[PDB]
């Protein structure tokens, strides 16, 4: 498979950019 | 050169032209000088007269993917009509189809929210991206036709990607497998699961198994039923077995009110397939 | 701002003939306007000034020294990052 | 030979006749153009392609873009003017070392120094100078142009327009006239602000002005401002201008504002 | 021992690639640096068999001329090249060192790649080929720009500003400031040129307010071993300076090592400073020859505008009322008619308000303002200040900003 390693990437990229706002909430919680 | 530049002011249209091409040839170099002069090729482009138009766009165009903005050089490249060829491997062609895609998903994306506003399409922007998804089918490269078919939204050159391929049981797994982990939308998804249903029952020996599971997401019994009735009636004991084996592996997706429905459905092998 | 405006209803409104005042609080708005200072006075005006260089040279004096504390500290950072 | 060369050769010996003419367009309007366009377009092209013609389109192409900047000259025509020199521009820079020096070189350049000088572009007119060698400095054209220019930055307007007698080719006249319409509105600009008032001779004097008619009809039309009482000019000095420290307070404290609640917020 | 250094290099740039830290091939560098002066044609040709097999295509075209190891190899030998003066063999063996660079399609390449843009455009300076680079190097920069490789991204900027202007293509160096993107500062020395690039180029071009900054942002930055970078960051600060009305101090005149090179600087200030135009002339045509050399001399002619201005600063300050004519006296014009110019010198003086002053032509006679004790220093000064106590508490934040407890 050759389309794989960029939708797969795409999948991680977009999981981490929640990270985000995950720790923005923290950041002012804490 | 100031010299290019003063032959796009004189009246012979045809001499203009000819500067422009000149330019063209020597856009990566002479960028910034004829930057300050965009308008001239402006309205050398609007200019209902001139023959050479699409030149006109494509040396815009260039002078504009050289200033790094790229929406007005796409609009300009899309304006150079049959003087943009996706064959040629340029840096300058690479970079505005990666563009051209992208915008080309964000506005089918868009038009698939708005249930109320069609928002127009460019025909010319469609045609960049038919003619890439081709590239890609006559290269062989199956696999990125069909990521770029999904992220397009269009269906049909699923198909096509998926009925040219070499390896149709692999695509078709692969396709599943992205529809699963990309298609973050339930309509969508449902819908290239109908697709790949009907491609599926187009093949001289249907993986019923896969039919099955992509039925089973969909929540459709009536068909999982009629082809379950096929393979109980078939004369061959391999396609009775082969009835079995999805028998239990719809069994194990554990899916009660699904099964029932595709029990009652059914019109000694009957009575082992309700056991 | 909107007290100003609400008074210029009720004087609108007084214009039209609707509603008229206890003449104690529209001597308090004229009150108000009569004690209106001049904001247009010019030894007041380099009144102004003077204070607001002095005040504003005392911030630049607050800005170096939190300089000089800052850059400290981010060279001591240095040395316990390199340590 | 190239036939189209031959012909756009021919087009431009009608152009330069027509030039001689004085026939600004219509059928000499039809010649000029093809010319110019043909000539132009071939050297110019900025490809510049090493033919074995090579040399002859570049040099057929510089002497169009010479007489095509002469006619803007004549037409009157600042526009014209600087897109034709613009555009003769690279070939008097990537193309002098294959092309012979041409005799209008200088004189265009010089103008192109002065229209700048009128336009107020010192710092292209700089450049520009910077852009030339010594030996285009030593021609009386460009020499000229410098000279101007130092007379217009120390002021002596008086020598500007007395130089405007010594001008040395007629297609300069304009310009000159010109500048001395600029020179007078900058004297103008800086009696407004130098004196409280001024005496009519004196305002004369510094202007230049033949007759009483002509300062009183330049001061109605340039600037009505200008009240003449008892034979002086009242030149209407701002309200607060010169002296320091005499703007607007409210402005200047919110600026304070401004200041203090953007860097703090951050706190 | 060279050829021990050579191999401990050699390691130092495998372990590196091995290790992916671009670090370890800057020390390697460092180290291949400090060789030079003991480069040996002999030693390099035996690490030159050490580091290629014998019989490579590479290694053959290297030898002909006496990825990360093919193209280190290119390094030390286009630097001997040209530390022999062979600046054709350089030519060819830049071109031919470059031409492998596009085949290889590693991102560790970035570092040896980018030291060879540097030494690459060099032969063609030493050559006078300048112009036959921008159809070469620039999609080079296209290809850095491509892979998103930032430090061949800034490298090859700089030489787009330092091409163009060494062929004073000043109307077109601003041309790329507008268009290239800000790349982080990866490069001290590189960003620095970046930095003095748009320094020399608002120098050029009247943003003189832009022009300091940049002019010290680099300078700010440059390093002491590059004194004559310093120098040059030194001596464009000095024309800006003098350009912007402010005379340089003579602190900067005394720093140690770049005395010599800033001598032509301090004495035009001084004169500038002392706002006389005849030993302007006598400085400025002594060392003209040497301002040839810098190129600067078209920002020498400025000068003496803001030294007519240095002189006018003397005169109206110091002197409450004089008559034009000993305007121009004390001047010094050459010119035919001191009465109008000098009377017209202060209209523009007047008028460009560099003077609390007032004319009185029907005498004759100039009146400077009262500059002595005036008004409140005020609405300046406290306008002043604030850009740079701002300067500082968003310096501070800088600072804070980069604060990691």
């Amino acid at each position: 498979d050759l389309y794989g390693r960029l939708k797969s990437l795409e999948r991680q990229i977009e999981f981490k950019g929640i990270q985000e706002e995950y720790v923005k909430d923290e950041l002012k919680n804490l | 050169a100031g010299g290019m530049l003063a032959m796009l002011s004189e009246h012979s249209t045809s001499l203009k032209l000819h500067a422009l091409s000149n330019l063209n040839v020597y856009a990566q170099f002479l960028w910034p000088e004829i930057s300050t002069s965009i308008p001239l090729l402006e309205s050398l482009y609007e200019d209902e007269e001139f023959s050479q138009r699409p030149l006109a766009a494509l040396v815009v165009s260039k002078v504009f993917y050289f200033l790094g903005e790229l929406n007005d050089s796409l609009a300009y490249a899309l304006g150079a009509g049959s003087l943009f060829d996706v064959s040629e491997d340029s840096d300058y062609v690479r970079t505005l189809l990666d563009k051209a895609i992208d915008e080309y998903a964000s506005l089918r994306n868009k038009s698939a929210e708005s249930k109320e506003e069609a928002v127009n399409i460019d025909p010319r922007l469609e045609a960049i991206v038919e003619r890439m998804l081709e590239k890609c089918i006559l290269d062989g490269r199956y696999q990125q036709a069909m990521g770029m078919a999904i992220e397009c939204r269009r269906l049909d050159k699923l198909e096509e990607a998926i009925m040219r391929s070499d390896n149709a049981p692999g695509s078709l797994a692969y396709c599943i497998n992205v529809s699963h982990s990309y298609v973050n939308r339930r309509e969508y998804r449902q819908e290239v699961l109908r697709l790949l249903v009907r491609v599926y029952q187009k093949l001289p020996s249907p993986d019923y198994l896969s039919i099955c599971q992509c039925l089973m997401f969909l929540d459709q019994p009536e068909a999982v039923a009629s082809i379950l009735e096929k393979l109980l009636r078939a004369e061959k004991l391999e396609d009775t077995l082969l009835s079995f084996q999805i028998a239990f592996d719809l069994v194990e997706n554990e899916h009660q009110a699904f099964l029932l429905n595709v029990r009652d459905r059914l019109s000694e092998r009957l009575t082992k397939i309700k056991g | 701002d909107a007290r100003l405006r609400e008074i210029r209803s009720y004087l609108e409104l007084v214009i039209q003939e609707k509603l008229p005042l206890n003449h104690e609080i529209l001597y308090h708005l004229q009150d108000v306007f009569n004690l209106l200072p001049n904001l247009s006075v010019l030894e007041l005006v380099k009144a102004f000034a003077v204070k607001t260089n002095d005040m504003m040279l005392v911030i630049y004096l607050s800005s170096l020294i939190r300089s000089v504390i800052a850059l400290h500290n981010l060279i001591n950072n240095k040395m316990l990052n390199k340590e | 030979m190239d036939p189209k060369l031959t012909e756009i050769a021919q087009t431009f010996e009608r152009f330069k006749a027509a030039s001689v003419r004085n026939d600004f367009d219509t059928c000499t309007r039809l010649l000029t153009q093809l010319k110019v366009s043909l000539i132009e377009y071939r050297s110019l092209p900025p490809m510049f392609e090493a033919t074995p013609n090579a040399v002859h389109e570049l040099t057929l192409a510089r002497d169009i873009y010479e007489h095509a900047v002469v006619l803007s000259v004549k037409m009157e025509d600042q526009e014209a003017f600087e897109r034709d020199f613009c555009q003769l521009k690279p070939y008097y820079t990537d193309a002098r070392g294959r092309i012979p020096q041409s005799t209008q070189e200088y004189p265009i350049l010089g103008l192109n120094l002065l229209r700048l000088l009128v336009q107020n572009r010192i710092a292209e007119f700089h450049t520009e100078l910077e852009l030339l060698s010594s030996t285009a400095l030593e021609n009386p054209c460009i020499k000229h142009a410098v000279e101007l220019e130092q007379s217009f930055m120390e002021g002596a307007y008086n020598r500007v327009l007395s130089a405007r007698q010594t001008v040395p080719h007629e297609t300069y006249v304009h310009f000159m006239d010109l500048l001395a319409k600029t020179v007078r509105d900058e004297i103008a600009g800086c009696s407004e602000k130098a004196y409280d008032t001024l005496s009519v001779n004196d305002a004369r004097q510094l202007l230049l002005f033949s007759s009483d008619k002509d300062l009183l009809e330049y001061i109605k039309e340039e600037h009505p401002e200008w009240e003449i009482k008892d034979g002086c000019v009242v030149f209407q000095k701002s309200k607060d201008s010169a002296t320091c420290k005499e703007i607007p307070s409210l402005l200047l404290i919110n600026q304070t504002l401004s200041y203090a609640r953007e860097l703090e917020r951050i706190v | 021992p060279t050829l021990k250094h050579l191999k401990e290099i050699a390691s130092l740039l495998e372990t590196g690639s091995y290790t992916k830290e671009a670090r370890r091939i800057s020390r390697a560098i460092r180290l291949t640096f400090a060789v030079r002066r003991k480069l040996t044609a002999r030693v390099l040709h035996f690490f030159l068999d050490y580091a290629l097999t014998p019989g490579s295509e590479a290694h053959g075209k290297i030898s002909a001329f006496l990825p990360e190891l093919e193209i280190f190899c290119y390094l030390i030998v286009l630097l001997f090249l040209i530390d022999q003066k062979l600046h054709n063999e350089a030519k060819a063996c830049a071109s031919a060192s470059i031409a492998r660079l596009k085949s290889l399609k590693r991102r560790v390449a970035d570092v040896l790649a980018s030291k060879l843009y540097s030494f690459y455009s060099l032969s063609y300076e030493l050559t006078g080929d300048l112009a036959e680079i921008r159809g070469e190097l620039l999609t080079l920069h296209r290809l850095t720009t491509l892979h998103h490789d930032e430090l061949g991204q800034e490298t090859l900027l700089n030489l787009l500003l330092r091409n163009y202007l060494h062929y004073n293509l000043y109307d077109q160096a601003e041309k790329l400031r507008s268009k290239a993107p800000s790349f982080g500062a990866h490069s001290n020395q590189q960003h620095c040129r970046h930095l003095f690039y748009v320094g020399k180029i608002q120098t050029i071009q009247l943003e003189y307010t832009d022009a300091k900054e940049s002019l010290l942002q680099a300078a700010r930055k440059a390093p002491i071993a590059a004194r004559g970078f310093r120098i040059q960051c030194n001596k464009w600060a000095v024309i800006v300076r003098l350009l912007l009305g402010e005379i340089p101090e003579r602190t900067m005149f005394m720093q140690k090592g770049m005395e010599k090179a800033l001598r032509p600087y301090f004495e035009l200030t001084n004169a500038v400073r002392i706002g006389d135009l005849e030993l302007f002339r006598g400085v400025t045509e002594k060392f003209s020859s040497t301002f040839d050399k810098d190129r600067t001399h078209n920002l020498i002619v400025r000068l003496r505008h803001n030294v007519i201005r240095t002189g006018l600063r003397n005169i109206s300050i110091s002197y409450s009322r004089i008559s034009l004519s000993d305007v121009a006296k004390k001047l010094r014009l050459d010119s035919p008619n001191p009465v109008a110019d000098a009377e017209s010198i202060v209209a523009k003086a007047i008028r460009d308000g560099a003077i609390d002053a007032t004319l009185d032509h029907g005498n004759g006679w100039m009146l400077s303002k009262e500059t002595g004790d005036i008004y409140s220093t005020t609405e300046p000064q406290s306008a002043f200040d604030s850009r740079i106590a701002f300067c500082l508490n968003m310096h501070n934040e800088a600072v804070r900003a980069l604060r990691y407890p």
